[PDB]
Protein backbone atom coordinates (compact mmCIF):
# COMPACT_ATOMS: atom_id res chain seq x y z
CA UNK A 1 0.00 0.00 0.00
CA UNK A 2 1.19 3.54 -0.62
CA UNK A 3 -0.19 6.42 1.41
CA UNK A 4 0.44 10.01 0.38
CA UNK A 5 0.11 13.39 2.07
CA UNK A 6 1.75 16.73 2.88
CA UNK A 7 2.92 17.98 6.28
CA UNK A 8 5.23 20.57 7.76
CA UNK A 9 8.98 20.03 7.76
CA UNK A 10 9.46 19.15 11.39
CA UNK A 11 6.46 16.87 11.59
CA UNK A 12 8.22 14.13 9.64
CA UNK A 13 9.45 12.66 12.89
CA UNK A 14 5.94 11.69 13.93
CA UNK A 15 5.55 9.38 10.93
CA UNK A 16 7.14 6.43 12.68
CA UNK A 17 5.92 3.55 14.86
CA UNK A 18 5.24 4.69 18.39
CA UNK A 19 5.09 8.50 18.38
CA UNK A 20 2.76 11.19 19.68
CA UNK A 21 1.73 14.63 18.54
CA UNK A 22 -1.08 16.30 16.68
CA UNK A 23 -0.24 14.39 13.51
CA UNK A 24 0.27 10.88 14.85
CA UNK A 25 -2.46 11.23 17.45
CA UNK A 26 -5.32 12.10 15.15
CA UNK A 27 -4.31 12.48 11.56
CA UNK A 28 -2.35 9.38 10.57
CA UNK A 29 -1.28 6.60 12.94
CA UNK A 30 1.26 3.85 12.10
CA UNK A 31 0.92 0.50 13.89
CA UNK A 32 3.50 -0.54 16.41
CA UNK A 33 4.89 -3.42 14.32
CA UNK A 34 5.14 -1.53 11.05
CA UNK A 35 6.84 -3.28 8.16
CA UNK A 36 7.27 -0.86 5.27
CA UNK A 37 9.33 2.24 4.66
CA UNK A 38 8.74 5.96 5.00
CA UNK A 39 9.96 8.39 2.33
CA UNK A 40 9.86 12.16 2.48
CA UNK A 41 11.18 15.07 0.48
CA UNK A 42 10.95 18.84 0.59
CA UNK A 43 8.53 20.49 -1.77
CA UNK A 44 8.72 24.19 -1.00
CA UNK A 45 8.53 25.36 -4.60
CA UNK A 46 5.45 23.35 -5.54
CA UNK A 47 3.13 23.72 -2.56
CA UNK A 48 3.93 27.09 -1.03
CA UNK A 49 2.64 30.22 -2.69
CA UNK A 50 3.03 33.91 -1.92
CA UNK B 1 5.33 -36.75 75.37
CA UNK B 2 12.13 -37.49 67.52
CA UNK B 3 9.70 -36.34 64.83
CA UNK B 4 12.20 -33.98 63.21
CA UNK B 5 12.22 -36.05 60.02
CA UNK B 6 8.56 -35.19 59.54
CA UNK B 7 9.02 -31.55 60.50
CA UNK B 8 11.86 -31.05 57.99
CA UNK B 9 9.65 -31.94 55.02
CA UNK B 10 6.95 -29.48 56.07
CA UNK B 11 9.54 -26.80 56.79
CA UNK B 12 11.42 -27.16 53.51
CA UNK B 13 8.20 -27.04 51.54
CA UNK B 14 6.76 -24.01 53.33
CA UNK B 15 10.07 -22.19 53.04
CA UNK B 16 10.34 -22.94 49.33
CA UNK B 17 6.81 -21.65 48.80
CA UNK B 18 7.53 -18.44 50.71
CA UNK B 19 10.46 -17.60 48.39
CA UNK B 20 8.29 -17.87 45.27
CA UNK B 21 5.89 -15.28 46.67
CA UNK B 22 8.68 -13.00 47.85
CA UNK B 23 10.20 -13.06 44.35
CA UNK B 24 7.22 -11.10 43.05
CA UNK B 25 8.43 -7.85 44.59
CA UNK B 26 11.63 -7.56 42.53
CA UNK B 27 12.02 -5.45 39.41
CA UNK B 28 14.70 -7.65 37.78
CA UNK B 29 16.07 -4.45 36.28
CA UNK B 30 12.83 -2.72 35.32
CA UNK B 31 11.66 0.56 36.79
CA UNK B 32 9.30 -1.09 39.27
CA UNK B 33 7.92 -4.49 40.21
CA UNK B 34 4.17 -3.79 40.02
CA UNK B 35 2.57 -4.28 36.61
CA UNK B 36 0.26 -1.27 36.87
CA UNK B 37 2.67 1.52 37.80
CA UNK B 38 4.92 0.49 34.93
CA UNK B 39 1.83 0.49 32.77
CA UNK B 40 0.24 3.81 33.81
CA UNK B 41 3.48 5.77 33.62
CA UNK B 42 4.65 4.78 30.15
CA UNK B 43 3.16 4.26 26.70
CA UNK B 44 3.09 0.83 25.06
CA UNK B 45 6.32 0.84 23.03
Amino acid sequence: YADSFVIRGDEVRQIAPGQTGKIADYNYKLPDDFTGCVIAWNSNNLDSKV
Amino acid sequence: SALGKLQDVVNQNAQALNTLVKQLSSNFGAISSVLNDILSRLDPP
